[PDB]
């Protein structure tokens, strides 16, 4: 039926809503100060894109955002939520006493009617590396109900891709999965298992910080515009890059993180997610090649990241990277859905 | 079935 | 359409699965050296109810246990499971050159299609709690291949329940709660739903280890006989007590453990995840009791432990307690589904 | 949506 079904299997969006569907989920998203305040600052120092407005909420979970839209003056805000955290919020919007400008409407912003278009639309729909969840998509679906020349809080986001060289991480991966080298565990013989075992740990990206000083060279940028993409556009996302190595070493993987700019009439702010700035929930994310390339300063290294959606709410990632100077190349899938939480 | 991280302290 | 099918709902079968189907979690599985070493030493030290025997291993994920089962000179074992792990299996047995005594059957326990009968049943379905997964349930569904007087491995499980006082694990719940109870959290009162977040942290059972001094009385014992059982013993669960309390003090819960016997020709061999036990990836569980119970040393402690199974391949917990010499009760209900891992 | 928890760690 619907444009989320269709793109959906029902055991993911289950689990999914399920998740957020916890209070204890909810606050943990309500904790992080960064991610929290910075969209408050975006909004209250954009008072004059609220004031008096007409607002939707994209998966308002707690209420968060809608209570900020409505301190930052919102004549009605429209806060839709697929959860049964839905109900959680509607008791927050009476203990504040703002049911006169906050209607929660439950169910996903696919299936729910609005009353009537918006003059600005408000997510948090970002998932680790932004696109995990396929959130966004929802987010640009919700465009069906915005006024001509309206607003996107955030309207863009910035994927951010560099190499890195990160011994012990690989190292450790690698012995997890040298599990399956052994040719007698308790006498068995796992030995024919070995390259699946690699295979299936280095699938995993790899959720955490790390030092800056572990990037070999200059970052590449990827934009997604909210205020002009289509939910289409999310559905094969190719980000080619050329790096230019300014340090010799061997590249273990890239290094992916975003930052999302709300675009006022007053103001930008930007809430980052890069390691030079305050740590986030969403951390940064490591693809780990099984096989590292080894690289001279001011060679170029060179690829496609190509992010392919699936029907698990995220994404099947490929990385090729070659070494121009030598012809040596790494190939790499990554099941986006299926992180390593590595962070102490 | 891990869809956002813990925050940190 | 399945015995399977019929009590499980499909989202909860696929996310199962999916986790059975990674080598990391059969991995994290084989890795518990007490829980597969005792199977080894149960299996090769009862070698004569395996030696040229007909075997069933229900769900036998990597195949270890049914290797186990060659080792002790079976003829022939049927290796049962239903997720993807069935393939890696497969290689397994072709690469130990076991072919002509190993046979992976993909696929669930309740649907497919076995040539003969079997001499003898290996399993390892024992969830947290023991319960948990209703595995137990796929275990005593494939009696049904069972020849009269065929053995089961395991034999017997035990379940134990005891009160604890643990004041510090207590207060936790409230400290994690009153994130709640601010009434201008970024400007917004949050306070409506404290309650909320109280039942919801309430609700789930703890698992981890703990010292042995904590426990109040000495354990009550619930005995499941697989060899006798049938499949409709385990849909609703009662667990009556009456402990004797050893030690004065607030009773802040009660705390589970359990035992399973393998009672062979030789001689049985006992696999325990008690406190007192070397530690298991079972850990120990507890459930609190959001009103905790003061009872002296001398008192008893009444009621029941009530497990009502759910189509999440889980169990809803109802325990109800009440000290006898003052009246004083507590009732509580918790989702086995959802626990708090809070061992490091 | 852990069905298992971690094997303790030597
Ligand atoms: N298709 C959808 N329709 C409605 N809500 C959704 C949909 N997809 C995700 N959500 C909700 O969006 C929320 C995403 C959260 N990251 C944001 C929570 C909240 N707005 C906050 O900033 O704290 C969750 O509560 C999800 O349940
Ligand atoms: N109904 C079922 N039919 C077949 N396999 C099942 C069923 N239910 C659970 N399983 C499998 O049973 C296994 C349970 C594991 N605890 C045991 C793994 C393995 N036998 C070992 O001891 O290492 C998993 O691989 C599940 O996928």
């Amino acid at each position: 039926r619907s444009v989320f079904s269709e793109r959906t299997e029902e055991s993911s969006a289950v689990q999914y809503f399920q998740f957020y569907g916890y209070l204890s989920q909810q606050q943990n998203m309500m904790q992080d100060y960064v991610r929290t305040g910075t969209y408050q600052r975006a909004i209250l120092q954009n008072h004059t894109d609220f004031k008096d407005k007409i607002v939707l909420d994209v998966g308002c979970g707690s209420g968060i955002l809608s209570f900020f839209a409505a301190q930052a003056g919102a004549r009605k805000i429209y806060a839709v939520e697929a959860s049964t955290m839905a109900q959680h919020a509607e008791v927050l919007v009476k203990s504040n006493n703002l049911t006169d400008r906050i209607v929660v409407i439950p169910g996903k912003v696919e299936e729910v009617s609005l009353p009537e278009q918006v003059d600005i639309i408000i997510s948090e729909p970002m998932g680790y590396m932004l696109f995990n969840e396929r959130m966004l998509e929802s987010y640009l679906h919700a465009k069906k109900y915005l006024k001509p020349s309206g607003n996107m809080f955030p309207t863009i986001g910035d994927v951010h891709l560099a190499p890195f060289t990160d011994e012990q991480l690989y190292m450790e991966q690698f012995t997890k999965a040298n599990f399956w080298y052994q040719p007698s565990f308790h006498g068995v013989d796992l030995s024919a298992l070995r390259g699946a075992a690699v295979d299936e740990y280095f699938r995993q990206p790899v959720v955490d910080t790390f030092d800056i000083r572990i990037l070999m060279a200059k970052s590449v940028k990827y934009t997604v515009n909210f205020l002009e993409a289509k939910e289409g556009d999310l559905h094969r996302i190719e980000i080619p890059f050329k790096f230019h190595m300014l340090h010799s070493g061997l590249v273990h993987g890239l290094a992916f993180w975003f930052d999302v700019a709300f675009i006022g009439s007053i103001m930008t702010v930007w809430l980052s997610t890069a390691p030079t700035e305050p740590l986030t929930h969403w951390y940064q994310v490591r693809c780990l090649f099984q096989s590292p390339l080894f690289a001279k300063a001011g060679d170029t290294l060179s690829g496609t990241c190509l992010l392919i959606a699936n029907k698990r709410q995220s994404y099947d990632i490929s990385i090729v990277a070659q070494v121009d100077q030598t012809g040596s190349k790494s190939s790499n899938l990554l099941d986006l859905k299926n992180p390593f939480f590595r962070y102490t | 079935g891990a869809i956002r991280p813990a925050a940190p302290r």
